[PDB]
DNA sequence: CTGGAGAATCCCGGTGCCGAGGCCGCTCAATTGGTCGTAGACAGCTCTAGCACCGCTTAAACGCACGTACGCGCTGTCCCCCGCGTTTTAACCGCCAAGGGGATTACTCCCTAGTCTCCAGGCACGTGTCAGATATATACATCCTGT
DNA sequence: ACAGGATGTATATATCTGACACGTGCCTGGAGACTAGGGAGTAATCCCCTTGGCGGTTAAAACGCGGGGGACAGCGCGTACGTGCGTTTAAGCGGTGCTAGAGCTGTCTACGACCAATTGAGCGGCCTCGGCACCGGGATTCTCCAG
């Protein structure tokens, strides 16, 4: 009766802000769980090396800006930094 | 009697199987292959049903990706017929052999 | 008698969780310590990339006149967009199939 | 043995149709089932050495998925 | 700086092709090899500069190049 | 009498010549002007170490020599000996670069 | 007045250091804690692989009648052995060159 | 005047046990330093995931036997496990 | 095909120059010897789900045949690339010299780990209905012989 | 090019099933407030290394002229693979039952982090001489034109 975590609550909230009259399968939700887990460990895996290369011990948001610019291609990295700095700016104001 | 000229059933099958998502290898003769490729590493291994279907989604994604690469080797040599020159070239360029 | 507990995902206006991502960074063996803005930055990047796919996968579902996204529509969304295809070029999607392209030499004329 | 023959001539031929193949020479059906078994001998021997490390006797679905990811062939839909 | 891709001259692409065992070379191979190499340098320098300004220094070091090649899957030995 | 080797024979002796050596085949000064020309598209007034340009040097010939090996087998497969720019486009698409 | 300090590389009969490898595991962000036999196992695997290359690179140097191993001999050692070529198939060795092979179609007859 | 570490002491000891009348360049020692650093982070990087997959927190020698069997090919992995268990057996006896 | 000519690589041997190897301080990171708490081992138990079986249906593989379009070889023509000599260009070398910025050592402060407590967000579990799969019959579009 | 027939394929309606979407109740992971220790930001200094410049040498690049080998279009001949029909062949289903092993819980014990005082291994600098790089020279191999 163990409790196992996923992102299926949060994917279904983002879907209703983009297509509010569209659903998803169970097999397509298990792929969107595999997507979020994969992109998490790419960015956290690259930010772990950026902190290690510069002999730091803290992963800040600045090691995640650089890991986004390394991993995400082209214009897809340009909107993801805009979406990232805006969330940090709103977080420190509240 | 009626007769399609050779090359017209082959194109509607390319149109057919690029529209579907099914597994094209039969289920049971693929389970019997997995259970004997795995019997020379350990005897009496067991498999989950989602562990064999994970192997079949990967082997069919590998071969369909190989036949796209092997088709560009036959078009490059001014053919349309695949022949194992073309497979052995695409295996070498991707660093597999 | 302190205050009502506000989630850190609502301080930044996000839907992906900040508190869960902060735990997974700190228990995932990435560094000795984790900054406070680091899960806020990462949960916004993860939310943008899922919003980018579900927008394209939702379009492919209405073009096939369906209201549920099946893994075919996720395959068609990723392999048609040029930036998601390069982010996910080594990734197999189960029950996704391929994209229909016949080489033009094979078409009869 | 005799289980590699279960991947039949029409099963290889319709995998070739999804890849876009128009016509197949007859010496391909003994070529690709040799290419297939080299692929499975690399994925399974990493899958079953995850089961030995976890002291299991069954091959779970995650052991195939972790074995595929380290060959650069990551799979979405099984965990 | 401008018009530096033709510093990779016609006999220099030919000497690179003959270390790869090429016997005869078409004349249109040269304009693509200027473009194939320029795409490759625009991906390693794009990552190597990204490692420099993360560390806030104006000098692209040799370790930044070795790191930028390693994340493209082309590990290089001999520089650290 | 003016003496000339047949077309092909000094091509083979300088396939043997450069497969035996380790020297860098691109001249060093025009390559260093190229690196600094490309790098201005990302930051102005950058500086380079000497060994950072020589690391980009070593990486680019290894990419090209490895590519001219793959594009040669695409030309021999098409039953010819001359590499043409359709052969580079085949080798760069099977590997997954284009 | 305790005892003379013995290195952990001499308890196992190794040349690669066990104490340095133990620090690099524990400060390299790999796990919460590191077993005591883990750097002993890893420093022996690293010592075998360098002994395997320097045996083959030392053979290629005496076949070229030299007594110093230059990076050409490391390239010839790795690309001729079939197991080191697959371990190091995505690795460029600087100043290593290639191996001499002409395709047999190109040779004249 | 900072002190930077390498493996150049230890590579030169292994060379004199294999070819006792053979030397090495400086550029070939900098490649053997790049080799040892690379194979270290492959094995320690794979053993870090084996401990994480089984929800352990300790990297033991048993997570390094499995990472050797995953990474090293064929017979080259078979002699490296023999060289590894023998060093652990000699270590626990002394 | 069968030999002299001529070009190129090769083996030798001698002279200089510097990079490897071996040395010597000395600093600091590995070692030794205890101690403390918790990770992982081992035992017991639950109950999921993996393996094995039989039977009936029928979809799919198999085998055979026929003929057509493709692979492959042969041939011929043009023009493109290779080899080589002459002239032009700039890479290469060594040296001179300023100064930008990397690489330290201090110093402080503020950010993050750690802790206890409170509590709501998210997981497991039910539960009903609507998306959709399947059937059945159309019109429609498309291939193909004969024209 | 062109028209009719025939065989697949899209369109539309009808029906059932089961999987998604939702609600509910509980638990544990997240948030609140707080405290204290060290990471990193900031400032100052030092000197390595990077940029810039200049002139002499000569190698390598650019240009150009023959001309010959190879790309490539065209042709014809004969296998060999595609289409289709009839006949075996086991895959797929579904239903039933057994139980091996995954998973969980709850012990406790040995193992590893932590600390501190100590010392020797490894690192940086400092020299020396031998490997080796290169220049000169004669000899072997090898390509190619005429015989």
């Amino acid at each position: 009766r163990s409790r196992k975590e996923s992102y299926s609550v949060y994917v279904y909230k983002v879907l209703k802000q983009v297509h509010p009259d569209t659903g998803i399968s169970s097999k397509a939700m298990g792929i969107m769980n595999s997507f979020v887990n994969d992109i998490f460990e790419r960015i956290a895996g690259e930010a772990s090396r950026l902190a290690h290369y510069n002999k730091r011990s803290t992963i800040t948001s600045r090691e995640i800006q650089t890991a986004v610019r390394l991993l995400l291609p082209g214009e897809l990295a340009k909107h993801a930094v805009s979406e990232g700095t805006k969330a940090v700016t709103k977080y420190t104001s509240a | 009697p009626h007769r399609y000229r050779p090359g017209t059933v082959a194109l509607r099958e390319i149109r057919r199987y690029q529209k579907s998502t099914e597994l094209l290898i039969r289920k049971l003769p693929f389970q019997r292959l997995v259970r004997e490729i795995a019997q020379d590493f350990k005897t009496d291994l067991r498999f989950q049903s989602s562990a064999v279907m994970a192997l079949q989604e990967a082997c069919e994604a590998y071969l369909v990706g190989l036949f796209e690469d092997t088709n560009l080797c036959a078009i490059h040599a001014k053919r349309v017929t695949i022949m194992p020159k073309d497979i052995q070239l695409a295996r070498r360029i991707r660093g597999e052999r | 008698a302190r205050a009502k507990a506000k989630t850190r995902s609502s301080r930044a206006g996000l839907q992906f969780p900040v508190g869960r991502v902060h735990r997974l960074l700190r228990k995932g063996n990435y560094s000795e310590r984790v900054g406070a803005g680091a899960p806020v930055y990462l949960a916004a990047v993860l939310e943008y990339l899922t919003a980018e796919i579900l927008e394209l996968a939702g379009n492919a579902a209405r073009d096939n006149k369906k209201t549920r996204i099946i893994p075919r529509h996720l395959q068609l969304a990723i392999r048609n967009d040029e930036e998601l295809n390069k982010l996910l070029g080594r990734v197999t999607i189960a029950q996704g199939g391929v994209l229909p392209n016949i080489q033009a030499v094979l078409l009869p004329k | 043995r005799d289980n590699i023959q279960g991947i039949t001539k029409p099963a290889i031929r319709r995998l070739a149709r999804r890849g876009g193949v128009k016509r197949i020479s007859g010496l391909i059906y003994e070529e690709t089932r040799g290419v297939l078994k080299v692929f499975l001998e690399n994925v399974i021997r990493d899958a079953v050495t995850y089961t030995e490390h976890a002291k299991r006797k069954t091959v779970t679905a995650m052991d195939v998925v972790y074995a595929l990811k380290r060959q650069g062939r990551t799979l979405y839909g099984f965990g």
